[PDB]
């Protein structure tokens, strides 16, 4: 079990760790989060009490280094940093543990929620969507725009998700216009799965990362990406059976985890009604359709 | 964006544009079968593709053989329309290709956009106008060439005859849409108006009769009256 320590907490802030969150008061005796499960990516995120504008945070994997948080009073935010001196880091964290100044990652043992939300998410893929190669961790916030959004403005701060556009030459084979527009299997299976992603695991990983950025930061371009990747599968008549079964599990846990009060802004009525009731895969998402109908029957 | 009453004069500026009407592409008669079920029989159709500035009409005849063995024909008809319009554009010299294509029905937007991906600079637009181009098959010479076709065929006509020698495009389009609206509302009466005076003939190379300026005013008044009549006969007013 790993630890992301904090040098201090000088400003009042709500801190998230994965699906958990807690309030820290201004200058409260706070030194961090311990007992973080090894084996998964994680996200530590922030919303300042004085400006709820800009949720921001950091994707990381404690297997890749020793990371800590330190507030920067010039840039006005909590920054993740790597400590390269392993002995120094271990000794400081051990003292914090002895003085019980760290919250414990509060994982219930029955609970597989975070595994289920991050099953295909890899740090190495995160770091190619979020380009900042001098760090091992990745910063995301509410305002960052996607490559696709920019095309329709600072490229160093973009989310480089894979561009999906159903009315593009990439999506539509010359001479197969009607076929390819009404059945997107060639775009899904040849262009995207064989061509760009290489396998369904990397496709699902980007889908899961897009949802999580939409949920945790309200990142609108991420929400657009998540829905596009769902729609591309559901609008394909020919999908490997193992992908459909896994998609149903992925979406089920995403819908389960969404705050009930954010459903109005994070769920696209058109996409979901099309996917569950009109698409080729209308009958292939039984768990997702059941949880959507019991939890958000209004949207449908 | 959408073409409507506010930007109506844009139709007659010097940027090449085409209206595309797909109403008459997939045409059927509905009949009873020996067992007492219902079936359809297709008949020849046509794409109505019109330059409103010049009157140039590209009438692509759709032969019933294109439907043979196909399913979901009303959906296919929109994609076949888009395929044929895209083929027409590619067949034109660059300086004759349109800068905008206006579709009379919104369901043509996605089929045409997808077929025109190679032409990103050609704008595909809907319209809020209720244009009467479905009545094109009430023009006898157009209906005749469609029904006689034994294979796919493109036939090129000026729908304004020689009117542009004497009137502007705006006025010519207004005459055309009044004639077609009349033929759509009461074809029998409209055709009676147009031919009641046998001494006014249709030239071999024309579609409409050879009315003088003064006769067109009378004709146009008679068509307005017809339209208002039918509107009363319909709504009782
Ligand atoms: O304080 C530092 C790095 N530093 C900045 C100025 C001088 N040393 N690092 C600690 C070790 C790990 C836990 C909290 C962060």
């Amino acid at each position: 079990m790993n630890t992301v320590p904090f040098t201090s907490a000088p400003i009042e802030v709500t801190i998230g760790i994965d699906q958990y969150s807690f309030n820290v008061k201004e200058n409260q005796p706070f030194h961090g989060i311990k007992d973080i499960p090894i084996g998964h990516v994680h996200v530590i995120h922030f919303q300042h009490a004085d400006n709820s504008s800009m949720r921001y945070g950091y994707w990381f994997d404690c297997r890749m280094g020793n990371f800590y948080i330190q507030y920067d009073p010039k840039d006005g935010l909590y920054k993740m940093m790597e400590e390269r001196d392993g002995a120094k880091f271990e000794n400081i964290v051990h003292n914090f543990k002895e003085r019980q100044m760290m919250v414990s990652y509060p994982k219930i043992d029955e609970d597989d929620t975070w595994y289920n939300l991050t099953e295909f998410v890899q740090m190495d893929k995160i770091r190619k969507i979020v380009r900042k190669d001098e760090n091992q961790f990745s910063y995301v916030d509410s305002s960052m725009t996607t490559v696709q959004e920019n095309e329709l403005s600072d490229p160093a701060h973009s989310l480089n998700y894979t561009v999906i556009n159903f009315k593009s030459r990439e999506a539509i084979r010359p001479g197969h216009e009607m076929e390819d527009f009404l059945d997107k299997s060639y775009y899904l299976n040849t262009v995207m799965l064989q061509g760009i992603f290489k396998n369904s695991s990397n496709y699902f990983g980007e889908l899961q990362f897009a949802f999580l950025n939409a949920m945790f930061f309200g990142n609108y371009g991420s929400s657009l990406q998540w829905h596009a990747m769902i729609e591309l599968i559901c609008s394909s008549a020919t999908v490997p059976k193992h992908m459909l079964d896994k998609l149903d599990e992925i979406l089920y846990y995403q819908i389960k985890t969404l705050p009930e009060q954010y459903s109005d802004i994070l769920l696209n009525e058109r996409v979901w009604n099309i996917c569950l009731y009109s698409s080729f895969q209308k009958n292939s998402l039984h768990n997702t359709e059941k949880i959507m109908e019991n939890k958000y029957p209004e949207l449908l | 964006g959408a073409m409507n009453s506010s930007n109506y004069a844009e139709l007659f500026n010097n940027d090449i544009k085409l209206f595309v009407d797909d109403t008459n592409v997939y045409r059927v008669t509905v009949h009873k079968t020996f067992e007492g079920n219902v079936a359809t029989k297709a008949i020849n159709g046509c794409i109505f593709t019109l330059n409103p500035k010049t009157g140039h009409l590209f009438l692509k005849i759709i032969h019933t053989s294109v439907w043979a063995g196909q399913k979901r024909l009303s959906q296919l008809a929109k994609w076949k329309t888009a395929e044929e319009v895209s083929a027409l554009v590619r067949s034109l010299p660059k300086e004759e290709q349109p800068k905008q294509i206006i579709v009379t029905r919104k369901a043509m937007l996605d089929p045409l956009e997808v077929h025109m991906l190679d032409f990103p600079n050609i704008a595909i637009r809907p319209t809020e106008l209720r244009l009467p181009f479905s009545a094109a098959m009430s023009i006898d010479k157009l209906s005749d060439v469609v029904m006689k076709a034994t294979e796919p065929q493109m036939v090129l006509f000026n729908i304004y005859d020689d009117w542009l020698d004497r009137i502007s495009s705006y006025t010519a389009f207004s005459r055309l849409t009044l004639l077609l609206r009349a033929l759509k509302t009461n074809e029998e009466s409209a055709k009676m108006i147009l031919l009641s005076d046998p001494t006014i003939t249709i030239k071999s190379y024309h579609l409409w009769p050879s009315f003088t300026d003064e006769q067109w005013i009378t004709i146009e008044s008679q068509m307005r009256d017809l339209i208002l009549t039918e509107y009363g006969r319909k709504y009782n007013v």
